[PDB]
């Protein structure tokens, strides 16, 4: 199986930036695309990007695309969510997620498209 | 329902870890399959040198979804239904009076290209055979590939014998032992037993100054007789 560590969450004012990054381990070899999705309380999970592993295509939720960087690093088996331009409706747990499973690429906009999700960090912006 | 997307010309990445004997080296591969008239068109190049192997050793483990199969056998494709999500498939490979090859490897698309991911390891070889030795003719021929339904293991289980062409007249048999099992869960289509007729030619580009290799091969299921 797959091993998934995020970090770099806190607490921003609206207008700053953020750099989310995820370490995964594990059965790396088998991963097909990497994302993120995002968790605020009482409210359901939200789409907000994905990168396929090979070639590196990207696609966004829609209130994220032009904010929002997704990267990968194949060697290094990171990848990371650079976050520009912040507000306080981004507040929330932000979990990164890997798929082994081959896809269409419209299937990575299911937010439960995923095969493996990590533990989760907060992000809040005021 | 994975036959869809097969219909037309579709682009196809390969990427091969590998080690023979400690050699480490890599490979990667670009081109397009086109099932309907099950054709596939690739370049392959050794991204870390000169390749450790003769080109000729690697041309089986380096996508059989793009394989005809005529109308009356549509139910028999296993290697398109399992698709997108895809298929393990895993080989070894003995050189009769030589080493032999392992590999794994997973087949599946990211979104619109076709993506074959393999790691290889190779034991056990003779420094002055026919393959460290690099004594194997660049061609290839044809041969036919036998395939049944391994129900447990909700896959197939396949096998053939390759005959490499040696430079002295004589040939190296290289035995393909394979197994092929759903990433996914869906369903699957098990086939009857059957075989797939698989030619190979292998070029050069003489524009490419990087250890490469050129393949065309073309591909058909029988053994049903309508």
């Amino acid at each position: 199986q797959v091993q998934l560590v995020e970090s770099g969450g806190g607490l921003v004012q609206a207008g700053g930036s953020l750099r989310l990054s995820c370490a995964a381990s594990g059965r790396t070899f088998s991963t097909s695309a990497m994302g993120w999705f995002r968790q605020a309380p009482g409210r359901e999970r939200e789409f907000v990007a994905a990168i396929t592993w090979t070639v590196g295509n990207t696609i966004y939720g829609d209130s994220m695309k032009g904010r929002f960087t997704i990267s990968r690093d194949r060697t290094k088996n990171t990848v990371d969510l650079q976050m520009d331009s912040l507000k306080p409706e981004d507040t929330a747990v932000y979990y990164c997620t890997a798929r082994s499973r081959g896809f269409v690429l419209s299937d990575l906009r299911s937010v439960d498209s995923f095969d493996y999700k990590g533990q989760g960090t907060q992000v809040t912006v005021s | 329902k994975g036959e869809e997307l097969f219909t037309g010309v579709v682009p196809i990445l390969v990427e091969l870890d590998g080690d023979v004997n400690g050699h480490k080296f890599s490979v990667s591969g670009e081109g397009e399959g086109d099932a309907t008239y099950g054709k596939l068109t690739l370049k392959f190049i050794c991204t870390t040198g000169k390749l450790p192997v003769p080109w000729p050793t690697l041309v089986t483990t380096l996508v059989q979804c793009f394989s005809r199969y005529p109308d009356h056998m549509k139910q028999h494709d296993f290697f398109k239904s399992a698709m997108p999500e895809g298929y393990v498939q895993e080989r070894t490979i003995f050189f009769k009076d030589d080493g032999n090859y392992k590999t794994r490897a997973e087949v599946k698309f990211e979104g619109d290209t076709l993506v074959n991911r393999i790691e290889l390891k190779g034991i056990d070889f003779k420094e002055d055979g026919n393959i460290l030795g690099h004594k194997l003719e660049y061609n290839y021929n044809s041969h036919n590939v036998y395939i049944m339904a391994d129900k447990q293991k909700n896959g197939i289980k396949v096998n053939f014998k390759i005959r490499h062409n040696i430079e002295d007249g004589s040939v190296q048999l290289a035995d393909h032992y394979q197994q092929n099992t759903p990433i996914g869960d869906g369903p699957v289509l098990l086939p009857d037993n059957h075989y797939l007729s698989t030619q190979s030619a292998l070029s050069k580009d003489p524009n490419e100054k990087r250890d490469h290799m050129v393949l065309l091969e073309f591909v058909t299921a029988a053994g049903i007789t309508l």
